């Protein structure tokens, strides 16, 4: 009964109130609707003190979908990739338990105004915007395997004045590829395919240009350039083979030059080995 | 009414969130002396209203650009600070009046008035060509505006200058959305423009023709010729200059030898 | 109830021992918004009683193998641990709070996950099927669970490797449960 409650007091119980909502919790008056979030707040509020509770209803409505995100992405056919991927965006959501916490401690004091809680969530506002974006389109598309790593590298060139969410989406890419540039290092420097899900830009079959055929859609499309000498790489070395490291990095292309130094030896084994 | 109610709604309309409703503020009872200095301070509401709707409006569509993103963050940068303030006030709130007010936001009714009219000078504005008039409110001398609009420059120089540090040294553009200043056409005559509109105004028209050409000799050395391999931003142009250029002589000098076949081409043809 | 009162019966809970009572654990007054967490914070307690049964109903019978021992002795490792964690909260109860227990066991509400969903994904398999388990979880990428998971195989593969370097130097074979893919006839 907020109504017979004073103003300057009756904020101190919204501020706790809703200091749960973004964690995912219920809340006592500022509730939550069955299923994209929406909330209801009170008939019986200030209607410009409702307006300003609005104002910070979408960074939990942002959170309420990354979590229910990441549960998800943790199925084993989903791919080697929409792991890693989720793996990595877990360790944010640590961190903002963390700041969640560190306001209901700041809290007890009642040093923490209802403005106040407004301004300090501003890193959370934009961080856990981006994520609620990449969970909603990496699912709207059923995507797997290297159309999760393409994605994460057009909304990593979207941000290029951002420099902060553009260190963001290159903390993501840097870990969502590491299960993808593992089995590639097997593709190259030797013949071995191993790929459990069906993910790789290289599958096999079993008079040789059937044997192994470039799949079209899960190429990373930031080596697009060399879909080509990759399959020519490894199937120099299986010819010769049943007869007797890479990092990601952005504007660098470190590891586009180092596919090429392995792909002028694959052949070097095999031209000699019919001379 | 009581003074104290003035303040408690005075705090929301610096918002948007309006006794104070909504293109003044008409307030409506209380004394002439009351009416008029809320009206006087609710102008930095409407200022706030202003600058929210053009992040907004285009925080929506997708097809505002690279530059453009990076003004529309530029602008909540200089906002959480604006909620910084209201935050500090209100607690105060729960003493200061409205003789207390006017001195405590003098000053962000400035901030608050060069970025609600720097919005307006740049509506239509995309890539480039809003870079540069975002760069034409420095001519201003006032030492507290050119120190505020000179540093939304720097964050609205940087996607401009990614661009350029990309066509000069690997010669490789790649806009969906038409920003930079060089357009190519789907290896010398055709497939190279000087966008005579989204040249940045803190590049003189002489420069924009020396990256053309830095851009263009390094795309000509990868494709036909068959090889893969401020002050002090004036010298970066000559210095990616006087070494791409003397490169790309040798490489056609002594893998294709282009002048002796224009003495080869006077003894016989001549 | 005061919020205090929940903390002495959650951190009982953790373990399987019962406000809170016994197949969500059902609290039984308080606001709403403590119920919630309580019931999605007593969540690491039903865990446990999984990861327990299992390791307390195969300890009994002596007819689960070798392989078999080497596991249900490799859950009670990543338990000791579990046990310290919550030694730890216990010391700060006489302060802490729903709200920061969420981030104190967060990630023992992943691990209290993967072992708690390994033990069903290998049931009947004794001998060297049960090691064979744990390879398939290994395809897993999550750097998180493929570097725990990798961990209870090299204790798991241990006996299997010793068989094998038995019957490959000596040639003398013995298990009277049948657990070594090389069966011999009498």
């Amino acid at each position: 009964l907020p109504g017979t409650l004073p103003l300057a007091s009756q904020e101190s119980a919204v501020v706790e109130d809703l200091l749960y909502v973004l964690v995912g919790v219920d809340g006592r008056y500022v509730s939550a609707q069955p299923l994209s979030r929406t909330f209801l707040v009170d008939p019986n509020l200030d209607l410009s003190i409702r307006e300003l509770v609005h104002r910070i209803l979408p960074v939990a409505a942002s959170y309420s979908a990354v979590t229910r995100f990441i549960e998800e992405k943790s199925s084993f056919e989903y791919g080697q990739v929409n792991h890693a991927l989720a793996a990595a965006m877990r360790t944010l959501v640590k961190e903002h338990l963390i700041l969640v916490s560190q306001l209901e401690q700041l809290h007890r004091q009642g040093l923490l105004s209802l403005q106040k809680l407004w301004f300090y969530i501003q890193p959370a506002m934009r961080t856990m915007d981006i994520l609620a974006s990449l969970a909603t389109s990496v699912d709207k598309g059923e995507c797997l395997g290297g159309s999760t790593l393409s994605l994460l590298h057009d909304r990593s060139f979207s941000y290029t004045g951002d420099s902060q969410a553009q260190e963001l989406c290159l903390y993501l890419t840097k870990a969502a590829s590491a299960p993808y540039f593992e089995v590639l290092e097997k593709w190259i420097y030797r013949g071995i395919i191993h790929d459990p899900y069906s993910e790789f830009m290289v599958e096999e079959h079993e008079y040789w240009d059937q044997r192994y055929t470039i799949v079209q859609q899960q190429i990373p499309s930031f080596l697009q350039k060399m879909a080509d000498k990759i399959l020519s790489t490894g199937k120099y070395l299986n010819v010769v083979r049943e007869c007797g490291e890479i990092i990601y990095t952005l504007k660098e292309r470190a590891y586009v030059e180092q596919i090429e130094k392995a792909f002028n030896y694959a052949s070097k084994v095999l031209l000699d080995f019919l001379m | 009414i009581t003074e104290a109610a003035l303040v408690r709604d005075i705090l929301y309309v610096f918002q948007g969130i309006d006794n104070i409703k909504m293109n003044c503020y008409k307030v409506e009872n209380l004394s002439r002396s009351l009416r008029d200095t809320a009206v006087r301070l609710s102008e930095l509401g409407w200022l706030h209203n202003k600058i929210r709707r053009y992040t907004d409006q285009r925080s929506l569509d997708r097809s505002f650009g690279l530059v453009g993103q990076s003004f529309c963050a530029a602008l909540h940068q200089e906002l959480r600070e604006y909620y910084r303030l209201l935050s500090v006030l209100h607690s105060q709130l729960q003493s200061l009046t409205l003789r207390r007010l006017l001195v405590w936001t003098y000053d962000p009714k400035i901030r608050l008035k060069t970025l609600a009219a720097l919005v307006d000078h740049c509506q239509g504005r995309k890539g480039g060509e809003l870079a540069s008039a975002v760069h034409a409110y420095t001519k201003t001398g006032d030492p507290y505006m050119r120190s505020l609009v000179q540093h939304i420059l720097s964050l609205v120089s940087h996607p401009v200058l990614s661009f350029l540090y990309r066509w000069i040294y690997d010669g490789e553009l790649e806009d969906t959305y038409h920003e930079f200043f060089v357009a190519s056409d789907p290896l010398w005559h055709d497939k190279y423009t000087l966008r005579k509109s989204m040249i940045p105004s803190f590049m003189t028209m002489d420069q924009s023709r020396k990256v053309l050409l830095i851009g263009k000799s390094i795309n000509f050395l990868h494709q036909v010729c068959h090889d893969q391999t401020e002050n002090a931003f004036q010298g970066k142009i000559d210095a990616a200059y006087f070494e791409t250029s003397k490169y790309l002589l040798d490489v056609l000098n002594k893998k294709y030898s282009l002048l002796d076949h224009m003495q080869a081409m006077r003894r016989y043809l001549l």
